[PDB]
């Protein structure tokens, strides 16, 4: 009862050294970092190539070690030193360190200090983000490119960015709990008004992240789909895959096992391998969304039974539980009479 | 740079000790190193412990033994195949290569008392827990009896520590059971995949008081032959005398699984001094299938099943013998032995395996080359016969073909089979080579060897090379390592070698060198040989009787019997009526099959040789990894195709 999975035949491409500044350290290390996370959720190194993945893993630890040098001293990231901090970069660096914390040793105190940095001055009382420092090139955003909703959307994003590292800095910063609270009070405040379906994706996923995408909330996401197998948007296909990822995700937090299947069988059927200007997050994300498919895969068995017998003699009720482990455990029981 | 090698086995076995030979070329004074072992994806630590520094006075030589530790993590996934990381430190330098991780963790003999019992009666038998170096070792054993169907009946969960390797059991059948062949199996508590059965039946019998034995002159028939299919009956009585009754006899023709029966061939031949025969005249064989064609006939099987009477007119015994085959060829030819790549200008090696057609090993038949036949060989007692063919050097694959030789025979009934071997091939097409010219005989421990190496290169760089590096692999792990010096200017070096006990029953031979060729690249040129030794008793058990004697004792008299055993060991004994064993005598246990299940549980599966250097350690069932660069292949299947 679920769907398969990419074989990994052709996915040899994403491995791209870092190199240049930390915008473009970042662009090529995103693939790599992804496909490397992929394989070994998917179990796959057997058919993909075993000798690869240490070859892939001194990649990344370089690529992190060389990156730490553009990091501000405020704890902060951004492409120069010089350039002051951008927040989406930083959030960026957030998702990527909280993804990889289990390959590379990320610094809890960089990490914590950047998120407190965050909280304290880069966002607005009411919970909404501000960006200090658009990037040099507006293509790796992503959504964010067109500026319809864009504050809404680096909303949306930053607090997915702060909800994806609970546990990492949770002690640290105490005033999380209530930046949760505002921009999930921002964001469900103007969440019809969305005509965006990237929009509408990323505000469900985000409020559906915490629990307040309920009522006429989930209605709206549920009817954002397009003939019920895929999100469609203005421009490019990119956007559309994006936001099916962001649905995607959306619904795997929601435990809602009807509607994910059509979803990932249409993203196996475009096949969107990545590649190309303006591709990194798409296929970060979509890539990022088949590992969340993975792992907590749900599976069609749900064998908890609790099995009882009245002996006749009465002289002891046998009782016992079978379960996905214990399926074939077949049970032998005479009785005399 | 000085090129640091690592060198372990292909695939690595949970809760063992495993060996990882560490060698390193050209390196200049002490080099320790620490190897490390890490889970494959991820990094949980599982050991890092066994560090060891080298010395240039044992020529920079260094085992490293420890043992991979069993985890849940390990047995959390049972269905795929999975991999660690083992990682060297050579100071400054870092090695890193991947392998192969089984679940086999030993081995499991199961032994019964008798093999056929009746309803209502008592099961005995033992567990025998031995690891991979077939040594007593402690763990938990799952044992489950299973009734023809398929329905487990009885399960329990035992524990071999403190018990020297031997779990005794019981268990009652209950007086009402389904009869037909119930199954015990058995399996270690970390690899549940990994199971291990018996077969004993259960069935409505009472004991004979004779045995017969029905041996026909030749185990075949020969198509052609007129007088017949000849079968002789031997019956004999169970404490050593003749019989004389009656018997019957039906011939069958065996085609796959389906029996047919020949009505005209039952004859009723009076056994005498519990002796007789009977004949099977051709036409009858011919005109009792639909088909007259002769040819069509081959490839199927014959049977024979003879019942014989006393003439008390007391006891009836039903002896069947099967799988006697058709086959126009008195003779096979096999080559699951002769290495599938020789080495071009280089002596060859032709281990033919000439076995009888039912599937017993031959003796003493010739055998020979189709080309430039003056060479001749006779098979030894193995059914080996050797042989040996020059090659020229060229790249051209060579053909070859044997063919059986004896005499008193025309050249139709001669086996022939023919085999394509492929040249070695080296590294930039340097023309190095190594060959090991080996003997092959019925060697046994004790006695000793003599590997000849012979290298084979140009004059500009026969003096880089100053040594050897050979290893012995046994039951899928080293065994010993060193290293065979050679001065310059000697271009044959014998290593004397000493077979002992613990070589059983087939130790492989690798063997390799290094140098630095062509335009500054490094290479290796490596080379396995297989060899078989004598199979038999680690130790030596040997049961006789005290009482020399008082011949034929009485029932309810004693003897006295000795057990000639290794000192320290725990023996078990248990004593059967022959009875059994002439109503049932399969699924027993012996060495024969101790052997083959070890031989069967080997890694690699190609007797020597291979198509390079990568390829040759692929099929010996090592991996070799260099700190320049040069590594093997990767091997990720369990079971060889
Ligand atoms: C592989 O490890 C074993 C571990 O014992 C080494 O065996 C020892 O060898 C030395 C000399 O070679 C003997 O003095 C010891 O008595 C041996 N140990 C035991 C327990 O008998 C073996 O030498 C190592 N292999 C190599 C090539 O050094």
């Amino acid at each position: 009862m679920t769907e398969d999975a990419v074989d990994a035949e052709r996915l040899k491409h994403l491995i791209v050294t870092p190199s240049g500044c930390g915008e473009q350290n970042m662009i090529g290390m995103t693939p790599t970092v992804i496909a490397v996370h992929y394989l070994d959720e998917t179990e796959q190194w057997e058919k993909f190539g075993l000798e690869k993945r240490q070859g892939a893993l001194e990649l990344i630890k370089k690529g992190y070690t060389q990156q730490l040098a553009f990091r501000q001293p405020s704890s902060a990231f951004a492409a120069f030193v010089k350039r002051a901090p951008s927040t989406w970069l930083t959030a960026y660096v957030v998702k990527v360190f909280s993804l990889a914390v289990n390959l590379i040793a990320i610094d809890s105190q960089v990490l914590c200090g950047a998120v407190k940095w965050l909280i304290l001055e880069k966002q607005k009382p009411d919970g909404v983000f501000q960006e200090d420092a658009p990037v040099i090139h507006q293509e790796m955003i992503g959504g964010l490119r067109n500026n319809n909703e864009k504050d809404m959307a680096l909303t949306a994003f930053v607090l997915i960015s702060l909800q994806e590292a609970k546990d990492i800095c949770e002690e640290q910063v105490n005033s999380l709990p209530g930046s949760i609270t505002k921009a999930g009070d921002f964001l469900e405040a103007n969440y019809m008004n969305l005509q965006r379906s990237y929009t509408v994706a990323i505000a469900g996923y985000a409020l559906a992240q915490m629990g307040r995408l309920k009522g006429p909330l989930l209605n709206k996401f549920l009817t954002t789909a397009k003939d019920k197998n895929r999100w469609e948007d203005p421009g490019k296909q990119l956007y559309n895959v994006e936001a099916t990822s962001y649905a995607l995700l959306a619904l795997l937090q929601l435990k809602d096992f009807d509607f994910v299947p059509p979803v990932v069988r249409w993203l196996n059927e475009q096949r969107y391998y990545g590649g190309g200007y303006g591709s990194t997050q798409a296929t970060f994300m979509v890539f990022q969304a088949l590992a969340q498919y993975q792992k907590d895969a749900p599976d069609h068995q749900e064998l908890n039974l609790d099995v009882s017998l009245q002996l006749p003699s009465r002289s002891s009720k046998i009782t016992h539980r079978i379960h996905w482990e214990s399926a074939s455990l077949l049970r032998s029981e005479e009785t005399k009479e | 740079s000085p090129m640091y090698s690592i060198i372990t086995p292909n695939i690595l076995r949970l809760e063992s000790e495993e060996t990882m030979v560490l060698e390193a070329h050209d390196a200049q004074g002490d080099v320790p190193v620490t190897v490390t072992v890490h889970d494959f994806p991820g990094k949980k630590l599982v050991l890092s412990s066994e560090k060891t520094v080298l010395t240039p006075a044992t020529n920079h030589m260094g085992n490293v033994t420890f043992t991979i530790p069993a985890n849940r993590e390990f047995k959390s996934e049972k269905g795929r195949n999975k991999f660690v990381t083992v990682q060297a430190t050579f100071g400054t330098q870092v090695v890193e290569k991947v392998v192969l991780v089984s679940l086999q963790s030993g081995y499991l003999f199961i032994q019964t008392d008798k093999t056929i019992y009746t309803p209502g009666s008592t099961v005995l038998y033992r567990i025998f827990t031995v690891n991979h170096k077939l040594l007593p070792v402690g763990r938990t054993v799952m044992v489950n009896i299973e009734n023809p169907e398929g329905i487990p009946v009885k399960q329990d969960s035992l524990s071999s520590q403190n018990q020297l390797g031997v779990l005794p059991l019981s268990w009652d059948i209950p007086e009402l059971v389904n009869m037909g062949q119930w199954k015990i199996r058995a399996y270690y508590e970390n690899s549940p995949q990994q199971v291990f059965s018996t077969e004993f039946e259960v069935k409505e019998y009472v004991l004979p008081s004779f045995e017969v034995i029905v041996e026909p002159t030749e185990k075949f028939y020969y198509i052609y032959n007129e007088k017949g299919l000849e079968v002789t009956i031997t019956a004999r009585f169970l404490y050593g005398k003749k019989v004389e009754g009656t018997a019957f006899v039906i011939f069958g023709i065996q085609d796959g699984e389906q029996r047919i029966s020949l009505p005209e061939s039952l004859k009723r031949i009076p056994i005498e001094d519990g002796s007789g025969e009977v004949v099977l005249s051709r036409k009858v064989l011919l005109d009792g299938v639909q088909n007259p064609r002769a040819e069509d006939l081959v490839g199927k099987s014959l049977y024979v099943s003879a019942t014989v009477i006393l003439h008390s007119g007391s006891d009836m015994v039903q002896a069947e013998r099967s799988g006697i085959p058709i086959v126009t060829s008195p003779y096979q030819i096999h080559f699951t032995k002769t290495p599938k790549y020789f080495k071009p200008g280089m002596p060859f090696d032709l281990m033919v395996f000439v076995t009888n057609p039912d599937g017993s090993p031959a003796y003493r038949v010739p055998v020979a080359v189709q080309g430039e036949d003056t060479v001749q060989s006779l098979t030894q007692g193995d059914g080996v016969a050797k042989l040996s063919i020059n090659t020229h050097p060229s790249q051209k694959p060579l053909s070859i073909t044997v063919r059986t030789k004896k005499q008193e025979l025309s050249e139709a009934e001669q086996a022939t089979r023919t085999m394509q071997a492929l040249p070695y091939s080296t590294v930039g097409n340097s023309n190095n080579y190594l060959h090991l010219s080996v003997l092959r005989t019925e060697l046994r421990p004790g006695e000793t060897l003599n590997v000849n190496f012979l290298l084979r290169m140009d004059r500009a760089h026969e003096a880089k090379i100053r040594y050897y590096t050979y290893l012995i692999m046994n039951k899928g792990r080293l065994l010993k390592a060193g290293r065979q010096v050679r001065e310059p200017g000697q271009d044959l070096v014998v290593l004397p070698l000493s077979i002992t006990t613990d070589f059983i029953p087939s130790f492989r031979l690798v063997a390799y060198y290094t140098l630095i060729g062509a335009s500054g690249q490094r290479e290796v040129v490596a080379d396995s040989v297989w060899v078989d030794v004598k199979d038999s008793c680690v130790g030596s058990l040997v049961v006789k009787s005290g009482q020399s004697e008082d011949r034929q004792p009485v029932p309810g008299q004693q003897m006295t019997l000795k057990i000639e055993g290794d000192h320290g060991a725990r023996v078990v004994l248990v004593a059967v009526d022959k009875g059994v064993f002439v109503l049932n005598k399969k699924n027993k246990l012996t060495q024969s099959k101790i052997w083959d299940v070890v031989e069967k549980a080997d890694i690699g599966c190609t007797p020597g040789s291979g198509k390079d250097y990568a390829g040759v350690f692929s099929d010996a069932g090592l991996t070799f990894t260099s700190s320049s660069g040069q590594q093997t292949a990767q091997r990720a299947e369990l079971q060889c195709p």
